[PDB]
């Protein structure tokens, strides 16, 4: 008995020191939310994120691998720095914490047996570890200039066995350079020794290239003044001369910075060249290995590659990537969003350029030796809390909304472009349903290709399906969609999207095109160029939207919760409040989209859960005032009436309740902040009502529950989640709590769980479970229960 | 130079004073409940700023960055920008929203990418493209001491609290939730904190005559309670979607003609005290949707012709300003003198210093000073001894040319020091103070740190 | 003057309270701490019963430009509150040319 984590979904932050690679292994480890996610692009399988190292408390800012060693350091907004050591070939673990720095950390850079920390208090700290004990000891903590300086970026270089330098930039126009020499555990003779001139704004990027020829190398600098400049550095016996004791014309800007570091080492630094030609502030500068080239990212999302000019001596940009015009999610004119990080690496000879997007979407380009380029499959995910989940009626593609108005539409990849099954199927995002100004709290799926949603406005909306998406799914996820030809043609790109389009005003500008993978269900792709992978990041933001069908009013506040009748004819909805008259429910009919007159007044506080019975006869109502009710329906006019009620089930508020199948005889379960899970059974011998069977309690508050669709070996399944993030799987028959397992803390979403949902369409002898939490995460688990 | 005004927008919401009156105030157009429904109140959503806000889905970062870049690309280079917020009642929204909003608005210019607003403002102090304050719009019911502390921490410098009338029936018949008298204590508590306060007025309202309109303004300017540092006059225009159009539909409303309104404006402009800046008698309106009223694009263009026919022309700040550099230096000015006025306003004595030409009445530089009282101060900075506050420093005296032997190549760069030492003289002698403080935007916390003022909390203070 | 109705919800004054519902996990309540709201009078207006030392003469006054005038007297209001209580109230009225 075991599980298999099917998918992991998360989005990147908007900082600059987040990304990091390990060249010998090439494991992209980047911070996200309050954890550090791992990913690997070099694989025939495009799986994605597989593990999120946890342990922090606030948002992570700086992540750095120690170059060719066995450690990794992270820094978070919690005013803390954490150490990690390889515990497995592809897994790490926290080993040490740092208890200094009441203020946060902004800059981070490290070389073996040294840690550089820039505390926004205004201080710079240098650490050196011990010979035999892995606790990185403290060597020095100093300040460049109190009161008027704040660091932004740091860097390091090893001059010799025991001699090192250090560069500092930030809220000024000069680049400071200090030096120090090694000792037993501490550092001595450490002070600022050079103040290079240059830019007219804040220093933002530093880069020390390796030493090809010993003692002489180059430093690059970029600033908010849109210009990039260079500085050449030489060791003694190669320092440029004739500055002293020679009749020559010294210019104002060609000053040479010489320093006698020690009794035997003197370094000379000069200015070399000025590089410009950009549209916004520089954000990332990265070196190379086999060329004198640099990668430049701006705030306009533009990407430039700067190369030396053997003809004119002044470096000219080699390649310019990112000509697509896109600002934010809604594009009107110009482009914006920028690139807030970068990585550059080649496997054999395909160069790879990866950058973080504006909505937590990695964008990665492969290229054939500086000539031609092509975008490969990236990653996408949520950037805020994940509230509500909803499966497909058939047991298919799920919808998982969030607080950042980015509706999701995932799907499994089973047709692997070879006409056969992928040996190991992988999940990906296949459609982005809707975007708008509000938060899109609640969403529900009624039929195979229809859904009803509601955010923080007082209205509910019902949407439709375009054509291209239908064919694209029936190609890649493949599963047959019957009578899909009745749907009319839709569009792809709206200038501003309250929803997509379902009319004759526009059309689709992509032709029917099977570019690749034509060996499974050929000519199923509705007009589009058939990819070799799920839709691209350039396509997700402006192509895969679903048009809206109907609007419907009725509430007096923002939408809280709704549910769909099993007959797919009736729907119930309700908004939150604490007054008696604003805690009612309103119902609508799908064939006419109209309100039914009578009201359902029973509660005085916010409605928490709305759930019809297994048959369209009863409706469950649960709230926070610890009162629950069951209402009966008249099949003639679909109206309702109150039948069953109870007023003292718990002491703390009730969070979630779920039903039971028709086989076992209409049982239900309630979960409340009393950490109490109570099971309610039916009995009618001495009185026709619902009775109490048993209950269980945990150490922390329960948050959501889910019960499997059917029964397995005269017992059913149960899932319970906490606000600590753990998940418990249970087997249960009448009166018997047969605990299955507690899910691993090494896989759980660290924050409060919000919604757990069991799927029904079993395939490969296993079932699926969808987990949505407020940890900026949405996960899929598999159950191959025997 | 390069003074910039970049307006931003907040997400739509509902001011809670509707709750105890039922609807919005009668004259407020549009709103979430109206047909537009994607727009903050008092704005129809058809303004250019509304368009730029909608396409960004009401996000401060994108609006600020886009407007700044557009202004820079047009041909002007910006290094001094003042933010202004609009729409409804910004303070009603929850806690985290305001914090995140302010942090984003400061990190847009600072280039910072952090949190913990203290650090954001600390980095914004040491940044290029300095910010010279914020202008927050709020209501009397939300100006309590906790909220005032919040605004002081954020970096705001001046408020604008509307009153719209001084009669007592208008407050209830316009569905506005505050008695008139409480605004006076609001002004009293606000002023002692150093916040410049500006108000609003609307001449024509239902059940108001031309007379009552005249003496309400007269009482506003004369009474020692309604003396504030600014004004805005909004002639009443009837939009179809407002609660004002219903009155005209039912015949329960009628407006003034053109002659009556121009005479009223002419009389009003002939009474303004010389320390209040009349902002806009010729305000900006949604033009085609108005159903009742008169044209307002050139009201003052005719009011000036009226004062030239009756005498006693206007004396506000705006008409007498000469500007930072060469706005009216086509002619060499005349005798320059120092004029000092004193007045009692909101339970305290205040002083207004200016450098003016008395023969032709132009203005070059001005300063405001307040002697702190004992019945309104609550800050731990001002509750330890007597103190005085420089509410505003204003130096258009950055003028290069002048009258009476201007500095040759020093060109009035020490002109502001004259006023600063003048203020310190009477702070030491007349007030008998033991500490003097100045309030300013975070971006200009160094033009005052050279004269000796040192930082405590959100204030720039030095002892005696 | 009253207008407090919104469709698709229960509104209008007399009982309705809120438009700014918010939650807290510790059972928060009350918009208290905002004094002097609702400029409508807290209770029914006061009466104008006369004091003992007052006389009972008839007074007439004019205006500056002599277009309107005013005259004072003492009415006997029936005070519908009690069908046996009637109040002698000092009040004046305004007349024209
Ligand atoms: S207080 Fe302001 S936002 Fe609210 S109704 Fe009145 S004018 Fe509109």
């Amino acid at each position: 008995e075991c599980i298999t984590p099917e998918a992991i979904f998360i989005g990147a932050n908007k900082q600059t020191q987040v990304s990091d690679i390990h060249k010998v292994k090439k494991i992209v480890a980047f911070g996200a939310g309050k954890t550090i996610a791992l990913w690997d692009p070099i694989e025939p399988n495009n799986k994605g994120v597989y593990a999120t190292l946890k342990g922090h408390e606030a948002e992570v800012t700086c992540v750095r691998f120690v170059p060719d060693s066995d450690f990794m350091v992270s820094a978070s907004e919690d005013h803390h720095v954490k150490i990690w050591k390889f515990t497995d070939y592809s897994h790490l673990q926290c080993i040490q914490t740092i208890q200094h720095y009441s203020k946060t950390i902004v800059a981070l850079s490290a070389l073996p047996s040294l840690i550089s920390v820039g505390c926004a208090d205004g201080t710079i700290s240098i650490w050196r570890q011990n010979i035999q004990n892995d606790e990185f000891g403290l060597a020095h903590e100093f300040t460049i200039k109190k009161g008027f300086f704040y660091p932004l970026c740091l860097s390091l270089s090893k001059v010799e066995e025991k001699k090192y330098l250090l560069a500092i930039g930030g809220t000024n126009v000069n680049v400071f350079i200090a030096s120090f020499i090694l000792s037993d555990s501490g550092i001595e003779k450490c002070r600022v020794v050079a103040e290079l001139e240059g830019h007219e704004d804040w220093v933002k990027s530093l880069a020390f290239r390796h030493q090809e020829t010993p003692g002489d190398y180059l430093l690059c600098s970029g600033s908010q003044d849109r210009y990039i400049r260079l500085w050449r550095i030489r060791i003694n016996d190669l320092i440029d001369d004739s500055e002293e004791d020679s009749k020559k014309l010294t210019l104002l800007s060609n000053k040479q910075y010489k320093f006698q570091i020690d009794d035997e080492l003197r370094v000379g630094i000069n200015f070399e060249a000025l590089i410009m030609g950009h549209d916004d502030w520089i954000s990332s500068l990265q070196w190379h290995e086999s060329r004198l080239q640099l990668l430049a990212a701006t705030a306009d999302t533009s990407l430039m590659v700067w190369e030396p000019d053997e003809t004119s001596g002044i470096w000219v940009c080699s390649l310019r990537l990112g000509e697509m015009s896109s600002k934010g999610a809604s594009t009107a004119t110009g482009s914006s969003g920028g690139f807030w990080s970068c990585l550059w690496f080649t496997h054999e000879r395909m160069d790879f350029f990866l950058t973080n997007g504006k909505t937590g979407s990695w964008r990665m380009w492969a290229t054939k030796d500086n000539i031609i380029c092509d975008q490969r499959l990236g990653i996408s995910g949520a950037t805020k809390d994940v509230t509500d989940i909803a499966w497909s009626p058939s047991g298919e593609y799920l919808l998982a909304t969030s607080l950042d108005q980015t509706t999701r539409l995932f799907a499994p990849w089973i047709y692997d472009a070879s006409g056969r099954k992928r040996e190991i199927a992988t999940w990906h995002e296949f459609s982005r349903p809707q975007i708008h100004g509000y938060d899109m709290i609640c969403v529900e799926t009624v039929t195979d290709t229809r859904f009803v949603s509601g955010g923080d406005e007082k209205i509910l909306r019902s949407f439709d399906l375009p054509k291209g998406v239908a064919g694209m799914l029936q190609k890649f996820v493949g599963i047959q969609f019957e009578e899909k030809s009745e749907m009319p043609d839709s569009a792809t790109v709206p200038v501003l999207g309250l929803s997509n389009k379902a009319g004759e005003d526009d059309a689709n500008e992509d032709d029917e095109e099977e570019e690749g993978g034509n060996k499974e269900t050929p000519d199923i792709t509705d007009p589009l160029s058939l990819l070799e992978c799920p839709p691209m990041e350039d396509q997700l933001q402006r192509h895969l939207l679903w048009p809206e069908v109907e609007k419907l009013y009725g509430h007096g506040f923002e939408i809280t919760c709704l549910d769909i009748s099993p007959d797919q004819k009736l729907i119930a909805s309700a908004c939150r409040s604490n007054n008696v008259q604003n805690a009612v429910i309103r119902i609508f009919s799908t064939e006419n989209w109209l309100e039914i007159k009578p009201a359902l007044p029973f509660h005085s506080l916010t409605i928490t859960r709305l759930k019809f019975s297994k048959d369209g006869k009863f409706l469950l109502s649960v709230c926070r005032d610890r009162k629950w009710a069951l209402w009966e329906r008249n099949m003639e006019d679909n109206t309702f009436e109150l039948r069953f009620k109870n007023e003292k089930p718990h002491t703390r508020i009730i969070w979630d309740a779920d039903w039971a199948p028709l086989e076992f005889g209409n049982v239900f379960v309630t979960a409340s902040r009393d950490k109490t899970v109570k099971v309610w059974r039916h009995q009618k011998e001495p009185a026709d009502d619902y009775v109490l069977e048993a209950s269980i309690k945990h150490t922390k508050a329960v948050t959501a529950i889910s019960i499997h669709d059917s029964m397995i070996r005269e017992k059913i399944l149960i899932s319970v989640g906490l606000e600590n993030g753990e998940i418990y799987l249970y087997s249960y028959t009448l009166g018997k709590f047969e605990l299955i397992t507690q899910l691993n803390e090494d896989i759980t979403p660290a924050d409060k769980i919000t919604r757990l949902r069991w799927s029904h369409l079993k395939r490969n002898g296993k079932l699926f479970l969808g987990v949505g939490s407020s940890d900026l995460s949405t996960r899929i688990y598999s159950l191959a229960y025997e | 130079s390069g003074i910039a005004v970049v307006a931003v927008m907040c997400k739509p919401h509902r001011c809670p004073h509707i709750a105890y009156t039922g609807n919005i105030c009668v004259y407020c157009p549009g709103g979430p409940d109206s047909d537009f429904e994607y727009s903050t109140q008092s704005y129809t959503g058809y303004e250019p700023t509304s368009m730029r806000a909608i396409r960004a889905r009401y996000d401060p970062y994108e609006q600020a960055r886009g407007r700044v870049e557009q202004l820079k690309q047009l041909g002007h280079s910006i290094d001094k920008v003042e933010y202004v917020l609009m729409g409804g009642t910004f303070m009603s929204l929850p806690k985290e929203y305001r914090e995140d909003f302010i942090v984003k608005l400061h990190n847009a210019l600072s280039g910072f990418n952090g949190n913990d607003i203290d650090e954001a403002i600390l980095y914004s102090q040491q940044s290029l493209t300095k910010c010279v304050g914020i202008t927050i719009e709020t209501r009397p019911d939300y100006c309590t001491q906790t909220h005032l502390d919040d605004m002081l921490k954020y970096g705001c410098t001046r408020l604008e609290i509307g009153v719209q009338s001084l009669y007592e029936d208008v407050a209830r018949d316009t569905n506005r939730g505050h008695t008139v008298r409480s605004v006076c204590e609001t002004f009293a508590v606000s002023k002692d904190a150093g916040y410049k306060v500006v108000s609003h007025m609307m001449p024509d309202l239902p059940n108001v005559g031309m007379e009552r309109d005249i003496e309400q303004f007269k009482e506003y300017f004369e009474n020692p309670d309604f003396r504030t540092d600014g004004l805005k006059i909004y002639p009443t225009l009837v939009i179809r979607g407002t609660g004002l159009y219903e009155l005209w539909k039912t015949g329960r409303y009628k407006s003034y003609s053109a002659n009556a309104l121009v005479d009223l404006v002419a009389r009003i402009l002939a009474l303004v005290p010389p320390w209040t800046r009349i902002y806009r008698v010729q305000r900006d309106i949604p033009m085609p949707l108005v159903t009742s009223g008169v044209d307002n694009g050139n009201l003052r263009e005719l009011a000036l012709a009226r004062m030239k026919d009756l005498g006693t022309t206007c004396r506000d700040v705006r008409t007498r300003e000469v500007g930072i550099q060469e706005v009216h230096h086509k002619v060499q000015p005349d005798q320059v003198e120092l004029i000092r006025r004193d007045y009692y306003a909101n339970g305290g004595w205040e002083t207004f210093l200016s450098y003016e030409d008395p023969k032709k009445d132009i203005l070059i530089g001005l300063l405001r000073l307040r002697k702190a009282s004992k019945k309104y101060t609550y800050r731990k900075e001002f509750t330890s001894q007597r103190t005085s506050i420089v509410r505003e420093l204003h130096v258009y005296g950055s003028v290069v040319p002048l009258h009476s032997r201007d500095p040759r190549k020093f060109q009035h760069q020490g002109f502001g020091t004259l006023l600063m030492e003048e203020a310190e003289r009477i702070a030491k002698e007349e007030h008998g103070s033991e500490k003097i403080s100045v309030i300013s935007g975070v971006g200009v916390r160094n033009y005052y740190g050279k004269l000796g003022y040192e930082l405590d909390g959100p204030y720039m203070s030095k002892r005696i | 003057v009253g207008w407090g109705k919104k469709e698709t919800q229960f509104r209008g004054k007399g009982a309705r309270a809120m438009e700014r519902e918010a939650l807290a996990s510790l059972k928060a309540s009350g918009l208290v701490g905002n004094q002097l709201r609702d400029p409508t009078m807290p209770y029914m207006v006061d009466t104008g019963d006369v004091t003992a030392l007052d006389s009972h003469e008839i007074t007439i006054s004019w205006r500056g430009d002599c277009d309107y005038f005013a005259v004072s007297s003492v009415e006997e209001v029936p005070d519908e509150d009690d069908e046996t209580k009637s109040i002698k109230r000092r009040a004046f009225r305004v007349f024209s040319r």
